Formats: structure tokens, C-alpha cells, sequence
């Protein structure tokens, strides 16, 4: 009934780094599995994090030991580092909680304005 | 589901394999149908997915 | 093939534990036995070739 997820964005930051960050509402959420998916025009389907309830994480084959991900709690407030900013990254990234493997009551949200060029 | 590539040939009754034995399993006594398709048109990234 | 060596295996107990430790080990089918339920049975004697 609620999403209160992604909420920030950034500006042309080459080589920089990305705070971008989305809570999540009160609600009954368990066995969640937040991810960031891209929405450039042409690329729709894209992976890049994930959020097993067990506490590890698997990154993608191509972006391995570049992107580390950590869980915080205090302010319920999933956090995301990156590093190495490329010049191709301008999309349109969302936190999906009914990613792969659901599909049948998936909401998204409106996305996180974020984009590099050099 | 997509397990992978064209394996899909191990759902079967008495067929075993390692995705076959160890994410999904496939009873003897299965009664019903399998349908099964690609989608290198509609799920395919210029530099793999 | 044609010169397939064979070992007789003997005087000591089969835990059927380690033979798991290849990824590609499929074509694992049993012929007379079942792959489980051979941590009880005691056989006689037991051939390996290659």
C-alpha cells in the first residue's frame, strides 16, 4: 500500500562515488530481496546487487570486486558504495523488492536521477 | 523458471542430472505436461546477461 | 579401453562420501543398486576400472 523506496539521485560525478540510498516502509518485510536495475532506453534488464535475508551477497561476474554493499538497520535504510565511476552509466536505477523469480504482485517505484558524462 | 542453456530435456520422470537433482526436482509419479522456449529475442544483453 | 586396468578393492569399508567432489559428475546411474542406501549394505568385493 506503501513503497517509500527510492528516494536520492546524483549529478555528473566522473570517477566519483554514488551515496544513492532507499529505505523502506513499516511494513512485513522479511524475505525481501532489493536489487538495483538499470532503465537506460535500449537496455532495460540489468542486475547489479542483491539482498538475500541470510546476510551475504553475490555481485555480478562483471563488476566483481567493485561494488560492495553493506546492510544497516539503524534508520532502516539499505545502503550501496560503488567505485569507478564509468562514463555509460547514465540510466534510470530503481529498488526492486519483487525481483526475479516473482513478477506476480511486483511494484516499482519512480526512479533515482542519476547520470555521468564526460 | 529458466534453469539453463538446453537442459530442459531433464524434467522427466527418471531423468537425473545436477540442476535436475539439486534446484528442481522432478517426481516418478509426475502426472502433467512441460512446455519449454527460448528467449534469445526478448532476454538478450549485448554483453550477456 | 581395450587395455582397461582393474583394482580389487577389499578389507576395508566404502563411505560413499568423498566420490562426490568433481562439479561435472553426472551420468552417476546405478545398475542392480539404488545411489542411496549403500551406507548399509555390505558387499564382497568391489572392481575399479578405467
Amino acid at each position: 500500500e506503501v513503497q517509500l523506496v527510492e528516494s536520492g539521485g546524483g549529478l555528473v560525478q566522473p570517477g566519483g562515488s554514488l551515496r544513492l540510498s532507499c529505505a523502506a516502509s513499516d511494513s512485513s518485510f522479511y524475505d525481501y530481496e532489493m536489487s538495483w536495475v538499470r532503465q537506460v532506453p535500449g537496455k532495460t534488464p540489468e542486475w547489479i546487487g542483491s539482498m538475500y535475508p541470510s546476510g551475504r551477497t553475490y555481485i555480478n561476474p562483471s563488476l566483481k570486486s567493485l561494488v560492495t554493499i553493506s546492510r544497516d538497520n539503524s534508520e532502516n535504510m539499505l545502503y550501496l558504495q560503488m567505485n569507478s565511476l564509468r562514463a555509460e552509466d547514465t540510466a534510470m536505477y530503481y529498488c526492486v523488492s519483487n525481483w526475479a523469480s516473482g513478477s506476480t504482485g511486483d511494484y516499482w517505484g519512480q526512479g533515482t536521477l542519476v547520470t555521468v558524462s564526460s | 523458471f529458466v534453469i539453463r542453456g538446453d537442459e530442459v530435456r531433464q524434467i522427466a520422470p527418471g531423468q537425473t542430472g545436477n540442476i535436475a537433482d539439486y534446484n528442481y526436482k522432478l517426481p516418478d509419479d509426475f502426472t502433467g505436461c512441460v512446455i519449454a522456449w527460448n528467449s534469445n529475442k526478448l532476454d538478450s544483453k549485448v554483453s550477456g546477461n | 579401453v581395450y587395455a582397461w586396468n582393474r583394482k580389487r578393492i577389499s578389507n576395508c569399508v566404502a563411505d560413499y562420501s568423498v566420490l562426490y567432489n568433481l562439479a561435472p559428475f553426472f551420468t552417476f546411474k546405478c545398475y542392480g543398486v539404488s545411489p542411496t542406501k549403500l551406507n548399509d549394505l555390505c558387499f564382497t568385493n568391489v572392481y575399479a576400472d578405467s
